RNA sequence: CCCGCAGAAGAAGCACCGGCUAACUCCGUGCCAGCAGCCGCGGUAAUACGGAGGGUGCAAGCGUUAAUCGGAAUUACUGGGCGUAAAGCGCACGCAGGCGGUUUGUUAAGUCAGAUGUGAAAUCCCCGGGCUCAACCUGGGAACUGCAUCUGAUACUGGCAAG
RNA sequence: UAGCUAGUAGGUGGGGUAACGGCUCACCUAGGCGACGAUCCCUAGCUGGUCUGAGAGGAUGACCAGCCACACUGGAACUGA
């Protein structure tokens, strides 16, 4: 068991790169309301195996560029 | 740091005795007791919630000889322990070194307790104890020294308590001139007169 | 290095020693790894004054801690008293 | 045994040709002790007419009051037109932390242990009706169980 | 109010200015008396009260009062001004302290000598 | 838009006692039924009975005990504009203990003191009184 | 720190007293001089100015000024409101967003439970101990409401599938 | 203050670092950030804590301790673990 963190694909355009939006679900600190925040994050995909809109699960690891420090782990959920 | 003024002037203010005499001449016969103090003492304004609190509060403070700040930080440490806070606020100014010197009746006042203690002729424990302000605690003896042990004063201060109504919670030796602090007084043991819960309400305004 | 070491603490004239493990080059009362006792050396009789505790000062000793020596003669006496 | 003390003493006035009629109004408030509690308000051209007539109110029309040891049931809110208050029960010493009107109703009510605020208005006549509406609607432990059908040690 | 309104536009604290600027959460300043003159009240009152309009040390130009019965300020005086309004002169913040630089004690007084700086007499 | 049914079920119930109605209806749900058998296991309500295969309905039977409704009162308190979970630190005592909050639990829908009893919190339904 | 010496000897002021707010009189002035935190006071009987006597409150300090929180539910998450007091867009449509009738299955994201790791020491609090007492120092606890990971529960909310 | 960015975003290969890395360079791809506030402007050392408050909060960051930055102003490296 590794750590990881699941999001879907917000962008694949950059080549053996996605950007993965990682939505967690978190209450508000004053009025209590539960609010959706989004966290992006560039990750290195090699083969670029990922689509866009695709569920995605990522590790974390040694920085491969300037702000690419996660890697792809699967995929899950890679309908079109 | 003490008040220095005219005493039963404080104790006409009040209306109570203070006990800021010796009681050999009766209160009554040192000053028109009923009358408060000053040009406009015969006549009696009805007095507010907080002047009955403020009154209450400094009829305490007059009775034991403690200034505000001191007072204060009784209050406070009383309000921090547990039980009832008023009933605490009493206990410790009963628990002070000048008033157990006083209740075992080593000094006809509370002024002439405090002046011994001042001038070091009180042992705690066979310790000189010099601070007016020193709580006493349960099981501790507290003494004349034989230099303050041949003081008039002090046989006097005897004779004059021996008349006064005794303490429960002390046990003192004439002769010997020491007595015993065995327990803190309780609510029951002290005084009727003192409306403890006035002060509380007034340090908790 | 790691050295174990008196920090004075308490008051002027009425000093305190915690005796800490700290890397040799921090302020006296500054950053410190662990605290392994306590000196107290205006402490009365009837009073215990010092507490070293001796395991832990070996296990550092162990690792390769080096000792002042005001602790090295605290340690001796613990030793001696018990 | 009774204890009664007047909160208010306020002057209003009148228009007439001639000019300004004054008169007086009070607010009293007596009780028991031991639940009862009842509040009045008199109003007369002169101060102890108006006292007078405030205690007679207030010794009529009382209302009991479900008090558990000499102190409230349960936090309770009440309101009266402007007058919103909350009171809430506290431990044995704590003593009556309360307003003007209103603790002097909770001391002739008999509550000893209480912690209160006024909040919105703090008009002494709507606080008192305030405070009496809310005492008195407060209810018991074996109101509960009276009404929910079952022991009072089913629901404690 | 609504929850999702508060999350989007949170509340706002009410920000108070305070009513002595010059002073600049200092206690007091130091100024020179650009000039002294005296003024009348507003509606409910009658009086020549005397105020100085004084240049402080940081810049501003304010107007302040002189309490006490006469003093010995002229144009070029340095004087300490302290907080407090005359709620009568309107548009006076600051009020001078009377036993300070310039500004001489009031002349026989027995009572409230620390406020108006007047020595106690034998 | 109906956008909450336990919150409609509860003004129902406001609504019906006030108003001195001897039964209340409404669309039933799960959620529904096991809020209401909560109630009558503490006395709140005389009966509860769904009724209809296609589309069922809930009736409540109101309880009254001197002419006066037994709920005194009855809030929701969790939301869908706000959700409320507590920890069984955390878990509200209604009336001081003597009214009920309905929480919704892992192991099914049960008042505050049960809930407490297992050890585990949830999201706070509803207070009564 | 202790012992001795002499002698009440060397040691009390500051503010306030119309209401809020504990404490009142006389004289002087006469909308002047002045006061004032608010409301207000003074135009010839001023408990409000200034002096005196008397009193009240603090006391080696006492007032004033500045500053922060409180009271202030006066930005209202706890905990406000919008017919007439300030406040419903002139009316609609509609993207983002917020919310979502009812049943079953599944997941376990929110949620909940347990453990493990961490949350420096000091500080705060509790029971003790040491300075004659206190302040102050100090032993041991409690707390640090948090964060992370793992293992569970699945009622509710979310996701997915069929209704 | 609504658009900002060309070493800019990513890739391949060299070089460089004690070390990963557009850190740097050549080429290739045309990306990347942004209404969950990018960019721009004003203010500010951060924290344990401190004051206040019933709490939730509000204000604050002297002293003591942890972290950071600076050393007349602006650059630069050398020596060295
Ligand atoms: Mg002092
Ligand atoms: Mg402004
Ligand atoms: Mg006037
Ligand atoms: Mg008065
Ligand atoms: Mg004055
Ligand atoms: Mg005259
Ligand atoms: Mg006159
Ligand atoms: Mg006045
Ligand atoms: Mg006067
Ligand atoms: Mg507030
Ligand atoms: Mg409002
Ligand atoms: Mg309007
Ligand atoms: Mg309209
Ligand atoms: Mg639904
Ligand atoms: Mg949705
Ligand atoms: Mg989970
Ligand atoms: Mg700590
Ligand atoms: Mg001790
Ligand atoms: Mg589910
Ligand atoms: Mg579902
Ligand atoms: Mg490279
Ligand atoms: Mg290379
Ligand atoms: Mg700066
Ligand atoms: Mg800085
Ligand atoms: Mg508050
Ligand atoms: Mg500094
Ligand atoms: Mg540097
Ligand atoms: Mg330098
Ligand atoms: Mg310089
Ligand atoms: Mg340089
Ligand atoms: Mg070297
Ligand atoms: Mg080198």
């Amino acid at each position: 068991k590794i750590r990881t963190l699941q999001g879907r694909v917000v962008s694949d355009k950059m080549e053996k790169s996605i950007v993965v939006a990682i939505e967690r679900f978190v209450k508000h600190p004053i009025y209590g309301k539960f609010i959706k925040r989004t966290t992006k994050l560039h990750v290195h995909d090699e083969n670029n195996e990922c689509g866009i809109g695709d569920v995605v699960e990522i590790r974390e690891c040694r920085p491969l560029s300037k702000t690419k420090s996660w890697t792809l782990v699967r995929v899950v959920e890679k309908a079109v | 740091a003490r008040y220095l003024g005219p005493k039963l002037k404080l104790s006409r203010r009040e209306g109570t005795d203070l006990f800021l005499k010796s009681g050999v001449r009766a209160i009554d016969t040192k000053c028109k007791i009923e009358q408060a103090p000053g040009q406009h003492g015969a006549r009696k304004p009805r007095l507010s919630d907080y002047g009955v609190q403020l009154r209450e509060k400094q009829k305490v403070r007059r009775i034991y000889g403690v200034l505000e700040r001191q007072f204060r930080n009784y209050y406070k440490e009383a309000a921090r322990l547990k039980g009832n806070t008023g009933e605490n606020l009493l206990a410790l100014l009963e628990g002070r070194l000048d008033n157990v010197v006083y209740r075992m009746g080593f000094g006809a006042t509370r002024a002439e307790a405090r002046q011994l203690v001042s001038h070091k002729a009180i042992m705690v424990n066979g310790r000189v104890v010099n601070i007016a302000s020193y709580q006493v605690s349960p099981n501790d003896v507290v003494s004349i020294r034989e230099k303050a042990k041949k003081q008039s004063r002090v046989k006097a201060a005897l004779e004059l308590a021996e008349q006064r109504e005794k303490p429960t919670w002390l046990e003192v030796d004439a002769g010997k001139m020491e007595g015993t602090f065995k327990r803190k007084p309780e609510r029951s043991d002290l005084s009727a007169d003192i409306n403890e819960h006035l002060i509380v309400e007034l340090y908790s305004k | 290095m790691v050295t174990i070491r008196l920090a004075r603490h308490g008051a002027k004239k009425r000093p305190f020693y915690q005796v800490v493990v700290a890397d040799s080059r921090n302020a006296r009362n500054g950053r410190f790894i662990e605290r392994v006792g306590f000196f107290n050396p205006i402490a009365s009789e009837k009073e215990e004054g010092t507490r070293l505790d001796l395991d832990r000062i070996a296990h550092w000793v162990g690792q390769g801690a080096t000792i002042s020596d005001r602790v090295a003669a605290l340690i001796k006496e613990v030793n001696k008293a018990a | 045994e009774l204890q009664e003390k007047l909160i208010a003493v306020n002057r209003v006035s009148k228009t007439v040709k001639g000019g300004r009629i004054f008169s007086f109004t009070a607010l009293t408030v007596v009780g028991d002790g031991n639940g009862r509690v009842g509040f009045g308000y008199g109003k007369a051209r002169e101060v102890p007419a108006a006292i007078q007539k405030a205690m007679e109110k207030a010794r009529r029309n009382m209302i009991n009051v479900a008090l558990n040891n000499g102190t409230l049931q349960h936090p309770v809110k009440g309101v009266h037109t402007g007058s919103r208050v909350f009171m809430q029960p506290a431990s044995e010493g704590t003593g009556i932390i309360a307003g003007g009107a209103m603790r002097a109703v909770l001391e002739v009510a008999g509550v000893h242990n209480v912690l209160a605020k006024a909040y919105g208005s703090t008009n002494p006549i709507n606080v008192v009706r305030a405070t009496i509406d809310g005492l008195e609607n407060m209810n018991s432990p074996a109101m509960v169980a009276a009404k929910r059908g079952k022991s009072v040690e089913e629901i404690l | 109010a609504t929850v999702n309104q508060l999350v989007r536009k949170p509340r706002a604290r009410k920000v108070a200015k305070s009513n002595v600027p010059a002073l600049e959460a200092c206690p007091q300043k130091r100024g020179v008396c650009t000039r002294v003159y005296t003024t009348t009240p507003k509606k409910p009152n009658s009086a020549l009260r005397k105020v100085c309009r004084v240049r402080l040390t940081n810049g501003f130009e304010v107007t302040s009062y002189i309490g006490g019965e006469g003093h010995n300020l002229q144009e070029h005086s340095v004087i300490l001004i302290r907080g407090g309004r005359v709620k009568d002169l309107p548009g006076v913040r600051y009020h001078t302290v009377r036993g300070a630089l310039d500004c001489s004690g009031v002349k026989d007084r027995k009572q409230a000598r620390s406020k108006y700086g007047v020595k106690r007499p034998k | 838009s109906m956008q909450d049914p336990i919150a409609d079920m509860l003004t129902r119930i406001r609504n019906g006692q006030a108003a001195n109605k001897a039964a209340v209806t409404m669309p039933s749900s799960k959620l529904k039924v096991a809020i209401a058998n909560v109630l009558k296991e503490e006395g709140f309500i005389e009966d509860f009975k769904v009724e209809g295969d296609t589309k069922p309905e809930l009736e409540l039977t109101l309880k009254y005990f001197q002419g006066k409704a037994v709920v005194e009162s009855i809030q929701r308190v969790s939301r869908p504009g706000l959700r409320i979970y507590k920890r069984k630190d955390e878990l509200p005592k209604v009336m001081a203990g003597l009214g009920i909050a309905v929480v919704s639990t892992s192991k099914g829908v049960m008042t505050d003191r049960a809930a407490r009893q297992a050890g585990l919190g949830g999201e706070i339904i509803c207070y009564v009184a």
